């Protein structure tokens, strides 16, 4: 199957077939920074499109130009482990080559005097490791994904909010992907208002008119005519019969006969339809009728030539008269009825107070540049600028997509910028949803919500610091220092530099990587955020952005979202979903043609998601693809229903593609509640590596995909055979299937052993393989931290029992064996780092020193000749790790120690005692020392002997990896020697290096000799230069910061035990805190004597509605059970024969599982090592909503003869008689989560204070008081404590008098307060007559 | 009139800036000599 996965093989109890395998789980950032830092050929993508959105830089003249020819990333100076030690930011030089080209003054070609080309270096890009993460000023981060608006128009309402009648009033708003935005929306009046920015409303027409429309081709725009052709006399009138439809009836119509309906009768389709087989085309119209119409023309006569009437005025008797004796042969009308074609744009034409262009532009005007006088010149840029202008408004290509795409447009390719059409057509569409012919946008809706990842918000970063420098190189174009300057010269790579410093660092985004285990960094790694810069403020989203919407289906999580302040605003990306070229996250579905499931995979966005029938991946389908139903439960448009097995369109790629990996990796997650299934899955990657790791024996099948597509494993390049395994290194010989010519064929792979995470947890890579052992490609060879052969292994396998033990398990405790502590099955390394920082200072500078005053002999047991401790020594709480003294003055002495220093003559200390000390409470062992010293400062012995082994360590390390690549050159030179021209035993007689001297026969066999000749030569002029880069980087001085003259940092490895107080936890949401960690022989023991592990309350059961970790614990029963029969014929040493028929027995257990395991394959040696490996347990993968059945897990537990009710008889430790019931026993993945008591439990009695306020400080890391706040004082005052609040007020905190008498009075035994007044009362009173206010104390 | 309109000091002084025109090479000329 493998060599990593025949070694223990879990067992699936999944049923359904895997159609699509599970994604590599870090698309998303590799993909993203891919496309920002690769060459694009095209300008689309990345660097490319930022240098190409700037270049060429002309300037406010036509003599010069600075355009862009190509860029390119140069080489890191430190890799990624080197940044990480010296604590900067892992990143590639940005070298772009530019041409500075002039053109002379006077050509109407404006040709070429010269151009400068060459190459300016503008800025480090920070680099991504090969996991997705950047490694920034030493620590690693990642840089979250957004979930973000896209831009584009979008149609929304207030329902009755507004105008206390519920009336429904409509907006539309089109956002750009850069630039302002544009709001138009309709007032109770149903009059349309354009908003720009957010500003003051101007009625829309304004925005209509600054466009160069008259109010007659507005009219035309947004209305269509009624024609009154009137002969003679009688009013005739054009008519086409939808526009009648619903007419109040102001007369009779007869045409092309008599009257079809009389007065008194509104008009029905019958009437439209009959007077439609008439095919009537002009009407006689009373004068009464015509009279409240609206003009659609502006009507001047010819006798005089002045206005008659003008557009959009209410037409009557008497205007109708005045043009009459003007002899008007047609006039037009605008056609407005109520409901189907609305008045609103003519009644904002009668709002506005603007009649021409030049009033439009001054209005807009005043409403962005108040108090300006407007010029007509500013007030037409200032508009031209706001839309028109592609270097102030982007409405990109996913901007343009979604904007012609909703307002139904053929073409999703366009400009940047607006137009009048699409400002025309965005009113038109508004008018038409306030009509009753269109739908609001649902804007939670991901189609309208759109994800931008690192290497687009870098993107934009490194555009902004472009335009940042192109300011400045348009500046200085414009000066006559044109001809000596070089395009270097002109380029300033700070600010761009700073901009892209900024977003790595310094976002919202770019956070702190979670590294507690690998489900921790994968799923910072998956995770979208609403918030952000251009995002959401999490204070002011509401409640409706934090819900699950139908198109979260298969794209986001519904389970795994943080439970404070931001849920909903924070989530995870599905199992499956990745994310369009747009920017839309979709997701996989089957086709299914002709009622057969195809094994063909469509990635659809929600959008498209939407318009198909999709039928569940829990649909029963049988062997040629068909449903076996024909009746099957889908989602159509966001709803679900029952559909018949012909109308699918597509049915779901799995059944976990609804999870993210963390919820993914929850057992019987189906079983359990979803609020407790948030909580499992968010507590899963809080759980902290242990000592040793242990699979679960109930996993899902997702832990070998978490742990491999984390990098925390070291994975198999290329097949070979181990040629040396050794605990920090793995070297194999790969196989000549798969070696490349001229090659060594040798992988080294260099195992991280004991450095710490982010969160001072130990990352530590322990060799899977043995010596001799075969590999194959994508083989786990060694496993990180929480992985136990390749699979996720976040917690240890816990036999629990269910049951209220004596009040220690009361409201969510656990209590826990003391086996579960003597077998360390709970404790984990964490390893601190702490920093002596030695500097100058005025008085003189800091000493790194052991000799320290006021300290004794033995304070300096463990401190070496510089006053840095040694390596490996074992030190508590309190002791000096580094020695250092700082240089002072002026100790001004006391008269009293004055006299007491004349009498025992003991001078007084130059120096006070600065040392680092070990933190009280924290006892480790040092396992590493780093000291970085200045250029200028002498390296004391400690510096010395720390670089002199660092370069034997590199010298040693290349000397290995090249005596280990040359072994691989010279076994492959011997094997391309005996395979033509045979000199088997003259190669050995021959010395070992002058087998390169042998000319052989060249059919192909010499080229290969003389390729591998090559590369030994390559190979040994590679080491001789890494070395002496090597040595060069270890010797040369520190950038330390300024003023610092050393850094001494001590690492310190502390094995923290379990202990009441620690949080334990559950994957399915059953947290709980350590109570008691009870004797072995009090615990509950059943019939043989095992007594359980770990008691855990089963009222935490029923209501916490998290079945899943009930049937997770009959599972592990079973799982358990298998390995108890297994064991047990390992230690009859039964033969391979009754192991062989066992385990398949185990194995073909299941009501039509999906995995055959047939160990009739498997070489008894392989039969026996998977024998030892399940000789633990057999483990049991449960998918999903996939997982095992309970008929299969009581079928399970038969086989291994337990009883399938999953509770056994259990006895009482303490007094030897049965509880009375049946007790469910079991086994469970529990897991120690990174909220230890040791970090938590914090005291004070007196410290340090603030300074302007001189109340205590805030932390444990500032030795800090707790916070009793308003809350807390009006529990005080609710009793009668006034005395407890008035030392809680007063002497306790910052009553600065009071507090120094009352620990006196303390220490004299007299426990009476004097108090005064708190300081804060008089910080108070001096910052309010800093006003100009005379606050005062009344004194009598 | 913009008076009563912004807060800006900036655009005030603009503003009220602006009101002055510019001199020609013989405007510097004659309001030196009327120094
Ligand atoms: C080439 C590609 C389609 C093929 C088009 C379609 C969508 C476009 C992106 C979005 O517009 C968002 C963003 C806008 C910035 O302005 C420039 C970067 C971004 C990432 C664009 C890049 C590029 O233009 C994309 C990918
Ligand atoms: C088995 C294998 C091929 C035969 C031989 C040839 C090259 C040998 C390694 C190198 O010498 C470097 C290093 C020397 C140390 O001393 C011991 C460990 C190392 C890794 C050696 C192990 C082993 O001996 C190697 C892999």
């Amino acid at each position: 199957y493998s060599y990593t996965e025949k070694k223990r093989i879990r067992k699936d109890f999944g049923k359904r077939p895997q159609v699509l395998d599970v994604p590599y789980l870090l698309s998303i950032q590799l993909d993203s920074f891919q496309k920002f830092i690769e060459q694009d050929p095209e300008g689309q993508y990345g660097l490319e499109a930022a240098f190409r959105s700037v270049f060429p830089i002309q300037s406010y003249s036509g003599n010069s130009e600075l355009q862009y020819v190509s860029y390119r990333l140069g080489e890191p100076v430190f890799d990624v482990q080197e940044c990480q030690i010296r604590g900067v930011t892992y990143s590639a030089p940005l070298r772009v080559k530019l041409r500075l080209v002039i053109y002379e003054r006077e050509a109407p070609e404006g040709t070429v005097k010269d151009i400068k080309e060459q190459e300016v270096y503008m800025g480090e890009i920070p680099l991504m490791t090969d996991n997705g993460t950047f490694v920034i000023n030493g620590t690693e981060r990642v840089i979250v994904s957004q979930l973000h608006r896209s831009p584009g128009v979008f149609f929304d309402s207030d329902k009755g909010k507004t105008h206390s009648s519920g009336k429904v009033l409509y907006n539309a708003r089109i956002i750009p992907y850069r630039g302002s935005w544009l709001d138009f929306e309709f007032d109770p009046k149903d009059n349309l208002f354009v908003r720009i920015d957010r500003r003051r409303k101007l009625p829309a027409t304004i925005i209509l008119r600054a466009l160069n429309y008259t109010t007659e081709q507005i009219l035309d725009l947004f209305f269509e005519k009624v024609i009154f052709e009137i002969r003679d006399n009688k009013l005739q009138m054009e008519l086409v019969p939808e526009r009648l439809r619903g007419e109040t009836a102001s007369f009779d119509i007869e045409a092309n006969g008599k009257v079809y309906v009389e007065k008194g009768r509104r008009i029905t389709a019958r009437h439209i339809r009959q007077l439609e087989k008439d095919d009537v085309k002009l009407i006689e119209v009373p004068v009464e009728y015509i009279a409240g119409k609206v003009v659609a023309k502006d009507y001047i006569d010819e006798s005089t030539g002045e206005l008659i009437c003008a557009a959009n005025m209410e037409l009557s008797l008497d205007l109708l008269a005045k043009l009459s004796q003007s002899g008007h042969k047609r006039i037009e009308t605008l056609f407005t009825n109520d409901l189907d074609h609305g008045p609103y744009i003519s009644e904002t034409l009668r709002v506005d107070p603007t009649n021409d262009r030049l009033s439009a532009l001054v209005e807009i005007y005043r409403m962005m540049r108040p108090g300006e006088p407007p010029t007509r010149e500013a007030a037409e840029s200032l508009f031209e600028n706001l839309f028109f202008s592609e270097d102030r408004y982007d409405l990109s290509a996913v901007g343009r997509m979604k904007f012609n795409r909703s307002l139904l447009r053929e073409e999703i390719e366009g400009s940047g910028i607006l137009s009048k059409d699409d400002i025309i057509d965005v009113m038109k569409k508004l008018i038409d949803i306030r009509n009753g012919k269109g739908e609001v946008d649902d804007i939670d809706h991901l189609g309208n919500r759109r994800i931008r990842s690192v290497g687009e918000m870098a993107e934009n970063q490194f555009r902004v610091g472009l335009v940042r420098v192109e300011r400045a190189v348009k500046e200085r174009l414009s000066l006559g220092d044109l001809d000596t300057l070089m395009p270097q010269d002109m380029i300033n790579a700070k600010p761009i530099s700073a901009a892209v410093k900024e977003f790595f660092g310094s976002s919202q985004l770019s956070q702190f990587m979670d590294q507690n285990n690998p489900l921790s960094e994968i799923t910072h790694k998956r995770r979208i955020s609403a918030l952000g810069p251009g995002g959401l403020t999490r204070e002011r989203a509401g409640f409706e952005v934090r819900d699950v919407h139908p198109t979260h289906y298969g794209r986001v999580c519904p389970i795994e979202t943080p439970e404070g302040p931001n849920i909903g605003l924070i989530n995870s990306l599905s199992v499956y979903a990745q994310t369009n070229e747009y920017g839309f996250l979709e997701t996989p579905y089957r086709k299914v043609t002709d009622g057969v499931v195809t094994d063909e995979i469509h990635y659809l966005s929600a959008i498209e998601e939407g318009n198909y029938v999709i039928a569940q991946a829990n649909s029963n389908l049988d062997e040629e693809g068909h449903f076996v139903e024909d009746l099957v439960t889908c989602r159509s448009k966001g709803e679900s229903s029952l559909f018949s097995r012909d109308q699918v369109d597509y049915m779901d790629v799995s059944t976990q593609q609804v999870v993210s990996v963390g919820a993914s990796l929850i057992p019987f997650l189906e079983h359990d509640d979803a609020n407790r299934a948030l909580m499992g899955a968010n507590m899963q990657r809080q759980a902290v590596p242990t000592l040793r790791a242990d699979k679960p024996l109930v996993g899902t099948g997702m832990e070998r995909a978490v742990a491999v597509d984390s990098g925390v494993t070291a994975v198999a390049k290329r097949g070979g055979v181990v040629q040396y395994v050794d605990a920090s290194r793995i070297v194999i010989k790969v196989n000549e299937d798969e070696m490349y010519p001229g090659e060594a064929g040798i992988d080294i792979y260099n195992l991280t052993k004991y450095t710490r995470s982010n969160q001072n947890t130990c990352i530590n890579q322990m060799p899977c393989v043995s010596l001799g052992e075969p590999v194959e490609r994508g083989d786990v060879l060694a496993d990180g931290p929480s992985t136990d052969l390749g699979e996720l292994a976040l917690g240890q396998n816990m036999r629990v029992a269910f049951m209220p033990w004596n009040g220690y398990n009361f409201e969510d405790s656990i209590l826990v064996s003391e086996r579960v502590v003597q077998e360390d099955r709970f404790t984990t390394i964490h390893i601190q780092e702490l920093a002596c920082v030695s500097r100058d200072t005025k008085l003189g500078p800091e000493e790194i020193t052991a000799d320290i005053p006021n300290v004794g002999e033995a304070a300096l047991s463990k401190l070496d000749e510089s006053g840095i401790v040694y390596i490996g020594a074992e030190v508590t709480g309190g002791d000096i790790l580094v020695g250092k003294v700082t240089p002072k003055g002026e100790t001004q002495l006391t008269p009293e120690e004055k006299l007491l220093r004349a009498i025992f003559g003991e001078k007084a200390s130059d120096v006070k005692d600065s040392s680092l000390r070990v933190p009280n409470g924290v006892s480790g062992t040092v396992i590493d020392v780093q000291v970085f010293t200045r250029d200028g400062v002498e390296k004391d012995k400690r510096a010395l002997e720390i670089e002199e082994m660092q370069l034997k360590q590199a010298k040693k390390d290349l000397s290995e990896e090249l005596q280990i690549l040359e072994a691989g050159l010279f076994s492959r030179i011997r094997a391309v020697l005996v395979a033509g021209g045979v000199e088997a035993e003259k190669l050995d007689k021959l010395p070992r290096d002058r087998w390169l001297e042998l000319g052989l026969t060249d059919e192909e066999k010499q080229n290969q000799l003389e390729q591998l000749a090559e590369q030994y030569d390559e190979l040994k002029h590679e080491f001789e230069k890494k070395l002496e880069a090597k040595r060069r980087k270890i010797t040369q001085g520190d950038d330390l910061a300024p003023g610092v003259l050393k850094i001494v940092k001590v690492y310190l490895a502390v094995k923290r035990r379990i202990q009441p107080g620690d949080k334990m936890a559950g994957r399915h949401g059953n947290k709980g805190v350590i109570s008691k960690i009870n004797p072995i022989e009090d615990m509950p023991y059943d019939e043989n004597g095992t007594p359980v592990d770990i008691v855990l309350n089963p009222l935490g059961v029923p209501s916490r509605m998290n079945i899943g970790q009930i049937l997770e614990t009959h599972l592990g029963m079973a799982a358990k059970g298998i390995g108890d029969k297994i064991n047990a014929m390992l230690k009859q040493q039964q033969e391979v024969a009754k192991l062989r028929e066992f385990i398949q027995r185990a194995y073909d257990l299941g009501a039509d599982v999906r995995q055959k395991v047939d160990l009739s394959t498997f070489s008894d040696e392989e039969v026996m090592r998977l024998a030892e490996n399940l000789r633990k347990g057999m483990p049991i993968a449960t998918p999903v909503f996939d997982g095992a059945k309970e008929a299969e897990i009581k079928e399970l537990l038969k086989l291994g003869d337990l009883p399938t009710s999953g509770q056994i008889r259990l006895y009482d430790g303490r007094t030897g008689e049965q509880f009375e019931r049946p007790v469910t026993v079991g086994y469970m993945y529990m897991l120690k989560l990174n909220h230890l008591v040791d970090d938590k439990m914090h005291a004070r009695s007196t410290g340090s204070y603030s300074l302007v306020t001189q109340q205590p400080l805030g932390g444990k890391a500032q030795f800090g008081g707790q916070r009793f706040g308003e809350m807390e004082v009006w529990a005080l005052e609710a009793y009668g404590a006034a005395y407890t609040l008035q030392e809680m007020l007063t002497v306790k905190s910052d009553d600065v008098n009071g507090r120094t008498k009352m620990y006196k009075n303390i220490v004299d035994g007299n426990h009476q307060m004097e108090p005064g007044m708190p300081e804060s009362f008089n910080v108070l009173l001096k910052e309010i007559r800093s006003l100009g206010i005379n606050i005062e104390l009344e004194d009598e | 009139s913009e008076i009563g309109r912004t807060t800006d000091p900036v655009r005030m002084y603009m503003r009220e800036m602006g009101t002055v025109e510019l001199l020609t090479r013989e405007g510097e000329i004659d309001i030196a000599k009327r120094i």
